[PDB]
C-alpha cells in the first residue's frame, strides 16, 4: 500500500488478534500483552462497509427488452439486435471489471492508511519518552506498568510524568 | 529504559485472492463475491405475476387454438412460454412474427371483447380437421372463418366498427391461402378474392396466394395472420370479396404497457424473486451475475466473468 505499514515496516500480521483489525502488543516488567485498537478497527470498517452499501445501492430493473436468442439466421435486423446486445456486456463487463479493480485499490490503500494512522497517533502521545525501533514497535524508556500501557492505549498517557525519567535513560 | 509496545494489525491462516490495478493475485483477509453464478431450479410466482402458456405460445393464447382456454382472462408481468408448445389448429403464418408477439407479451393481458358482425349472406363458423376440439372439428375460437352462401354467393363485405370507448383496441384478423383454384372457388366463389381493413388514418391490403404448400395436419392452405389497432376516436372498416378471416371481437390494450415473456422450460416453483432468467430465478444481492444475458425483474446486471471478488479487509500478512 501507498504508507508502507502493511506488508512494510510491519512485517506481518497478527492471528491472535481475533477481535479487532488493529491494535498493541506490548512487554513490560510485568509480563506481555496484545489489546485490539476500536478507532483504528472502526474506521477502517465504517469504510469498506460504507463501499459495499454504494454496491448494493442501485437498480437495474428490466421487463420489456429485445430478443437475444436465435434459431436461424435472419440477416440484418437479426444482426444489430445481436451486436446491441454484445455491445452492452462487453460494456457493463468492463465496468464490473475495472470497478473491482479500483475498489481493492482504495480498500487496501485506506487499510494500510489506517495502519499508519494508529502507528502515528501513539508517536505522539509518546513525545520525547520513546524511541521508534523501525518495525511499528517504540522502546519506551521509563517504566511502564500495566496501568501504564493501558494509558497509552486509552490515550491518557500524559508524558510530562515521565519525561524527566525518560530522557535520563535515552541521553547520557 | 526497556519496555516495549508495538503497533500491529491483525491476520488469518488463509485469506482470499483479489485483483488490483496492478496485480491480479493479491490476498486479503475477507473478500466479497459480487458475481452470482448460482440459480434456482425453479421460477417464483412472486411478487411478479407469471403466466404459463403450458402448450400454448402466446400467438396461440391470443388466436385462441385448442387448448388455450386456460389464458382467458389472464394477467401477467411475465409470460412463461414454453419451448415444447404445440401448434393444436389450423397451419398458419404470421407475417410480422415477431412484432405481434411482442405487442401481445408487452400489454400483458388477454382481456377479450366480443362484439358481433352483422356479415352478409355468407356463412359463418368454418371448421377444420386439422383444429380438432374433442375430436370435433373446430377453429381458433377469436376467429370466425367466412365462407359463400348455401346459394352460390359470396358478397361484398363492408363493416364497421366505431371505438368510443376509453382504451384501444386490438383486432386480430387473417386471409385464408387456398391451394388450387377449385378450392377458392369452392369456398370463396370469387377468384380472386382479396381483405381491405382501414382505419382513418392507416389500411392493410391483402391479396390471397394460391398454391400446394407441404402438408401440415393433413392441410395445404394457409392462413396469414394480420393486426389492426383502434385509438379512441378512431375506427376500424372491413371490407372483402373473400378468404377474410373475421375477427368475433377485440383485445382490450392497456394505456401503459410494462409486461414481457420470457422461453424457457423451468418449473414455476413456491419460492420468492424478483429476478428471473430463462435458467430459473436468480435470489441473491449481488450487483453481477453470469448466468444469462436473458434476463427479466430486478436483477443483477448480467457480465461475462464468472468470478469478481471484492475486498472486505486488509493484505493478509501471516505468522
Ligand atoms: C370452411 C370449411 O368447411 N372448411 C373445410 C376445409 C377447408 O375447405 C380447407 O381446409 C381449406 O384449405 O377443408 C376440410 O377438409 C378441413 O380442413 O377439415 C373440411 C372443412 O370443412
Ligand atoms: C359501405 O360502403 C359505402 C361506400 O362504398 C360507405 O359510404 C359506407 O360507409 C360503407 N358502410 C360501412 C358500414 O362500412
Ligand atoms: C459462471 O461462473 C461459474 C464460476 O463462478 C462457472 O462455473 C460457470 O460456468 C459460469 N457460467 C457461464 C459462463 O455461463
Amino acid at each position: 500500500g501507498l504508507f508502507g505499514a502493511i506488508a512494510g515496516f510491519i512485517e506481518n500480521g497478527w492471528q491472535g488478534l481475533i477481535d479487532g483489525w488493529y491494535g498493541f502488543r506490548h512487554q513490560n516488567a510485568e509480563g506481555t500483552g496484545t489489546a485490539a485498537d476500536l478507532k483504528s478497527t472502526q474506521a477502517a470498517i465504517d469504510q469498506i462497509n460504507g463501499k459495499l452499501n454504494r454496491l448494493i445501492e442501485k437498480t437495474n430493473d428490466k421487463y420489456h427488452q429485445i430478443e437475444k436468442e436465435f434459431e436461424q439466421v435472419e440477416g440484418r435486423i437479426q444482426d444489430l439486435e445481436k451486436y446491441v446486445e454484445d455491445t452492452k456486456i462487453d460494456l457493463w463487463s468492463y465496468n464490473a471489471e475495472l470497478l473491482v479493480a479500483l475498489e481493492n485499490q482504495h480498500t487496501i490503500d485506506v487499510t494500510d492508511s489506517e495502519m499508519n494512522k494508529l502507528f502515528e497517533r501513539v508517536r505522539r502521545q509518546l513525545r520525547e519518552n520513546a524511541e521508534d525501533k523501525g518495525n511499528g514497535c517504540f522502546e519506551i524508556f521509563h517504566k511502564c506498568d500495566n496501568n501504564c500501557i493501558e494509558s497509552i492505549r486509552n490515550g491518557t498517557y500524559d508524558h510530562d510524568i515521565y519525561r524527566d525519567e525518560a530522557i535520563n535513560n535515552r541521553f547520557q | 529504559g526497556n519496555p516495549v509496545i508495538c503497533m500491529g494489525h491483525h491476520a488469518v491462516a488463509n485469506g482470499t485472492m483479489v485483483k488490483t490495478l496492478a496485480d491480479d493475485q493479491v490476498e486479503v483477509v475477507t473478500a466479497q463475491e459480487l458475481v452470482e453464478s448460482q440459480n434456482l431450479p425453479e421460477l417464483c410466482p412472486s411478487p411478479l405475476r407469471l403466466v404459463d402458456g403450458q402448450t400454448c405460445d402466446i400467438i396461440n393464447g391470443a388466436l385462441g387454438s385448442p387448448g388455450c382456454d386456460h389464458l382467458n382472462g389472464a394477467e401477467w408481468d411475465v409470460f412463461i412460454e414454453r419451448p415444447n408448445a404445440v401448434d393444436t389448429c389450423y397451419p398458419f403464418d404470421v407475417p410480422e412474427y415477431q412484432s405481434l408477439r411482442s405487442i401481445l407479451a408487452n400489454n400483458g393481458k388477454f382481456e377479450f371483447i366480443a362484439e358481433e358482425f352483422q356479415w352478409n349472406t355468407v356463412k359463418q363458423n368454418g371448421k377444420s380437421g386439422a383444429c380438432k376440439r374433442a375430436n370435433v372439428n373446430d377453429f381458433f375460437n377469436r376467429l370466425n372463418w367466412l365462407v359463400k352462401s348455401d346459394g352460390n354467393a359470396y358478397p361484398l363485405q363492408n363493416l364497421t366498427k366505431i371505438n368510443n370507448g376509453d382504451y384501444a383496441r386490438l383486432y386480430i384478423w387473417g386471409v385464408h391461402h387456398p391451394s388450387t383454384d377449385t378450392e377458392q372457388t369452392n369456398l370463396y366463389k370469387n377468384n380472386p378474392g382479396g381483405v381491405t381493413v382501414s382505419t382513418k388514418t392507416s389500411q392493410t391490403s391483402v391479396v390471397p396466394n394460391i398454391g400446394s404448400r407441404p402438408l401440415v395436419r393433413g392441410q395445404s392452405g394457409r392462413v396469414s395472420f394480420y393486426w389492426t389497432i383502434v385509438e379512441p376516436g378512431d375506427l376500424i372498416v372491413f371490407n372483402t370479396i373473400g378468404n377474410l378471416i373475421a375477427p368475433r371481437g377485440h383485445y382490450k390494450l392497456n394505456n401503459q404497457k410494462k409486461s414481457t415473456i420470457l422461453n424457457t422450460a423451468i418449473p414455476i416453483g413456491s419460492c420468492v424473486s424478483k429476478c428471473h432468467t430463462d435458467k430459473g430465478s436468480l435470489s441473491t444481492t449481488k450487483p453481477f451475475q453470469n448466468i444469462s444475458r436473458i434476463a427479466v425483474g430486478d436483477c443483477p446486471r448480467y457480465v461475462k466473468q464468472g468470478s469478481l471478488k471484492l475486498a472486505t479487509g486488509m493484505r493478509n500478512i501471516p505468522e
